[PDB]
RNA sequence: AAACUGCGAAUGGCUCAUUAAAUCAGUUAUGGUUCCUUUGGUCGCUCGUACUUGGAUAACUGUGGUAAUUCUAGAGCUAAUACAUGCCGACGGGCGCUGACCCCCUUCGCGGGGGGGAUGCGUGCAUUUAUCAGUGGUGACUCUAGAUAACCUCGGGCCGAUCGCACGCCGGCGGCGACGACCCAUUCGAACGUCUGCCCUAUCAACUUUCGAUGGUAGUCGCCGUGCCUACCAUGGUGACCACGGGUGACGGGGAAUCAGGGUUCGAUUCCGGAGAGGGAGCCUGAGAAACGGCUACCACAUCCAAGGAAGGCAGCAGGCGCGCAAAUU
């Protein structure tokens, strides 16, 4: 209920709820355990993701894909795609002849699981890469950084 | 029996074919009248097609029965098959041996002459011939399965008891950890 | 007004005189009786078998 | 012939590019096989590096599991009641990963029956067959007696999939794509999916 | 000699038309894939005519056709590491489920417990699916290995119907090699992705999305990751940090010329990468081409003809014509 708005039956893919039990065990709850990995380099897996009820497939917590490669940070700045953000990121290109540099920016779209929320528009979000998951989009976002200016 | 095609232009007959004409087709391998000059390559071609007109150049007519009066091309001189069997068991074929007989003593062979060089006797090879050499190759490759069996025998129980004696040390440790 | 026969022809090998042995011998052997291919067999085969133990000495002889 | 290249498309702000290669062989994409229901009929292709894909244009057996009891068998499929991706799909009966099509109940029941020794999909009527009535009530031994008692505590099912097998045609999912795989393979629908599909189903009506 | 078979012809050689985040360079990834070969691994782990199996075809013999070709028909033969077909052998079993019956302990007996067991059914690696448990390995697997239920393509998977050289041993045994082979691993790679980098232009300021634009969910296709493609949803995505469009006497690099320091200009051209074989398109074959010294069309060109038909592809080497200020020996 909620968690299933698509046609096709949404499912966690490695864990099999239909394990059949006792009618005292039954009476007692349903609890379909969650599948989650801890992803490697050191960002403890979110609480919301561990906890929580939501399925993305897509998502590095709770979901099929690898976090590998280049590992990014940038701000965010356009959400208004689900289960994605547009992040942009800064940087300093050096012209030789000038000595000095310009600005440049470039913009990401990144993929964003449902258990980090409250990710507000203009704030630092670090993110990792992965195989690519759409056309555009080859990074997941790792962890998130509220804004210099959060209460 | 009808059998061969030519036209006023040359083309063969194809047996498939229902029309009268030519016809364009893309021939491949295994097909009739067509040999590929490289692996898989197909090739488009001209075809008389199957049906026998007054069009034709030349018609090819197999016979199948002969009924009384002999022709004097087709009929009064027989020609021999050159090359009689060449493989062992048409061999116990054309002469109807046991297997026990010796294919070896049967073999036709070739009255081969020429004017001013010694009258030779030729026979062919005789190939799917058992022989000390075949029955060696055989009890060769068993040799062989005889080897690794014993190879991963020998093998398994070595690693087996090599593992042992890591594993009573890797109890020591644990153990002598755990106690202190 | 149509046709339901199939027709099944039928698949003969005749005989022809080979190069080096003529239809008189290729006959000569093939309709030659079981006493007589068995006499030749086991006349060979014995004759054989002596050569080869005599071999068997004559590799134990060198 | 059909690309299922990257090339052919607009960039990330949408300017086509001008394709600096004609297409290449491993670009290749084949043509769709469609999966019928009806006698076997697999058509395999030699693709990249030689190996065979296995085509399958008709199906009828498949093998499902059973996974609440673990078992598989090796049934016969019937027909597509539904398919996430197309309703269109349905109506050509067309077997696609993850469409949803009925089995028969037989070979199930068969070992259900064989291991509980109890009564599966029967009717109220009760009417019953030799072959039947000696499998069932059979006879025992002492130390039988016990293991056969001991599992009856284990064996009930859900009220959706004891009807199914009243009805003798069980609701299934198939986990393999016969259109590269050559089998369609699957698993029976059970509990909360099996509700939901349910669910989906009778709301096509 | 020939011919069948196997392998190679995908390299190399040439040119620079296209191509402006494309190619390409450094950088990384494949945990998201394919890989002839080479090197090592495996190759009696499966419990169910073999001292040898079936048919055909080429060279060759002959009869032929057509103006014409590296055209080919019909009739005879005959091979295999071509095609097919298909066993013994180990092999006694072991292990799983089944379990007629049997024993023992215990019990007043029912019962409770421990066993033992004739009978069938399953029995390997690959394949496809589902479930269970948590030997080895990572920064991290839905990894590798294990156990359970089944599956297994007639357009079929593995298990050698093969070859040589030495000849020896107690009617039996075997030494070295050659090809093969499913599958790991490896090598050469290949293919897609990551991050950053390109000349001129505003007399191009908004652009893309009914025909995929951006993302979601399920699939199809593919060697796999992916709007690659379909179905259904969402309304996104790019842009003065110059998108989008146009231009380039634009293949990109390594480099070259010139230079105090800084630059400017050039790089078709021998190394590396990309593209192309008159223009487009489409496929066979294969480990590997969307191949052009393979093929099939259409367009443009052009050769032969007995007027029916046939054959073409120098941006390989030479050489010839044309173009031109401009470039070598059949
Ligand atoms: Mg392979
Ligand atoms: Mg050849
Ligand atoms: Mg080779
Ligand atoms: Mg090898
Ligand atoms: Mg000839
Ligand atoms: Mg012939
Ligand atoms: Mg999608
Ligand atoms: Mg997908
Ligand atoms: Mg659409
Ligand atoms: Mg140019
Ligand atoms: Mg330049
Ligand atoms: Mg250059
Ligand atoms: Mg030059
Ligand atoms: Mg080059
Ligand atoms: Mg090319
Ligand atoms: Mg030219
Ligand atoms: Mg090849
Ligand atoms: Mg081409
Ligand atoms: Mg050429
Ligand atoms: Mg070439
Ligand atoms: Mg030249
Ligand atoms: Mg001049
Ligand atoms: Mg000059």
């Amino acid at each position: 209920a909620d968690i299933q708005t698509e046609r096709a039956y949404q499912k966690q893919p490695t864990i099999f709820q239909n394990k059949k039990r006792v009618l005292l065990g039954e009476t007692g709850k349903e609890k379909l355990p969650r599948y989650y990995k801890n992803i490697g380099l050191g960002f403890k897996t979110p609480k919301e993701a561990i906890e929580g009820t939501y399925i993305d497939k897509k998502c590095p917590f709770t979901g099929n894909v690898s976090i590998r490669g280049r590992i990014l940070s940038g701000v965010v700045t356009k959400m208004k795609m689900q289960r994605t953000i547009v992040i942009r990121r800064d940087y300093l290109h050096y012209i030789r002849k000038y000595n000095r540099f310009e600005k440049r920016h470039k913009n990401m779209s990144v993929h964003l699981s449902p258990c980090f929320r409250d990710v507000q528009i203009g704030d630092i979000v670090t993110v990792g890469e992965c195989r690519p998951l759409s056309k555009t989009v080859r990074f997941n976002v790792l962890k998130v950084t509220k804004a210099a200016g959060t209460k | 029996r009808i059998s061969g095609g030519n036209d006023k232009q040359g083309f063969p007959m194809k047996q498939g074919v229902l029309t009268h004409g030519r016809v364009r087709l893309l021939l491949s391998k295994g097909h009739s009248c067509y040999r590929p000059r490289r692996t898989g390559e197909r090739k488009r071609k001209s075809v008389r097609g199957c049906i026998v007109d007054a069009n034709l150049s030349v018609l090819n007519l197999v016979i199948v029965k002969k009924g009384e009066k002999d022709i004097p091309g087709l009929t009064d001189t027989t020609v021999p098959r050159r090359l009689g069997p060449k493989r062992a068991s048409r061999i116990r074929k054309l002469f109807n041996l046991s297997k026990e007989d010796d294919v070896r003593q049967y073999v036709v062979r070739k009255p081969l002459n020429k004017e001013g060089k010694k009258p030779r006797t030729k026979a062919p090879k005789i190939q799917r011939l058992v022989t000390p050499r075949v029955l060696q190759h055989k009890r060769r490759r068993i040799a062989l399965k005889k080897q690794r069996t014993k190879k991963n025998k020998e093998e398994a129980a070595e690693y087996a008891k090599l593992l042992a004696k890591r594993m009573k040390e890797a109890r020591e440790k644990r153990q002598e950890q755990i106690a202190k | 007004x149509x046709x339901x026969x199939x027709x099944x022809x039928x698949x003969x090998x005749x005989q022809r005189a080979i190069t080096g042995a003529s239809l008189a011998d290729i006959m000569a052997k093939r309709n030659q009786k079981p006493e007589v291919r068995k006499a030749q067999r086991e006349q060979a085969i014995r004759a054989a078998k002596e050569a080869k133990k005599a071999k068997q000495a004559s590799k134990k002889t060198a | 012939g059909i690309s299922r290249d990257n090339w052919h498309k607009r960039r990330k702000t949408g300017g086509k590019r001008k394709p600096y290669h004609k297409k290449r062989k491993y670009e290749l994409g084949r043509p769709a096989a469609n999966t019928k229901i009806g006698p076997r009929r697999i058509h395999t292709v030699r693709v990249r590096g030689g190996n065979k894909k296995y085509r399958a244009l008709r199906l009828d057996v498949g093998n499902f599991s059973w996974g609440s009891e673990c078992c598989t068998r090796k049934t016969r499929i019937i027909d597509v009641v539904y398919n996430a991706s197309n309703n269109e799909l349905v109506r050509t009966k067309t077997l696609v990963k993850n469409c949803i099509v009925l089995i028969d109940s037989t070979p199930y029941r068969q070992w259900y029956e064989s291991h509980y020794a109890l009564p599966l999909g029967r009717k109220k009527g009760a009417k019953l067959t030799p072959e039947e009535e000696e499998i069932l009530n059979k006879k025992r031994s002492k130390k039988i007696q016990k293991k056969y008692d001991e599992r009856k505590k284990n064996a009930k099912i859900s009220s959706l999939l004891e009807e199914q097998f009243q009805q003798g045609k069980l609701l299934a999912c198939i986990a393999s794509r016969p259109g590269q795989c050559g089998r369609a393979d699957g698993y029976v629908l059970e509990g909360k999916e099996l509700e939901f599909y349910l669910r989906k189903i009778k709301a096509r009506k």
